[PDB]
């Protein structure tokens, strides 16, 4: 739904320019959280492999 | 791995601990064996005793 609303809302920011660029397609690359935090997030997985 | 390896030991365990408990159980009966026969030597020598000091 981001891909979509980004794209939409990319196109609405540059139509009053009336600049002729065209969008062509808007592809989502990378989500990765927070190096700082991804310690954590790993160890939240680790403990349930603990658990059992 | 930590899962697995672990996993794999329980089996380990368990085989060997039901090792032991054959183990335990045919060491007892023959425990109870010996004290049987050793039992029974102290009886008829006994009868001996009483025998040797009657006499005397």
């Amino acid at each position: 739904v981001i891909r979509s609303d980004t794209q939409r809302e990319l196109e609405e920011t540059i139509r009053p320019y009336d600049m002729g660029i065209t969008l062509l397609d808007v592809n989502f690359q990378a989500a990765r959280p927070p190096e700082e935090v991804k310690a954590a997030f790993d160890d939240a997985i680790a403990a349930r492999e603990n658990e059992q | 791995y930590n899962r697995m390896r672990a996993e794999r030991e329980a089996v380990a365990r368990r085989h060997r601990s039901q090792g032991q408990e054959e183990a335990e159980k045919l060491r007892a009966t023959a425990d109870y064996e010996v004290t049987r026969t050793l039992a029974e030597a102290e009886r008829q020598g006994r009868i001996m005793r009483g025998e040797g000091d009657a006499e005397a």
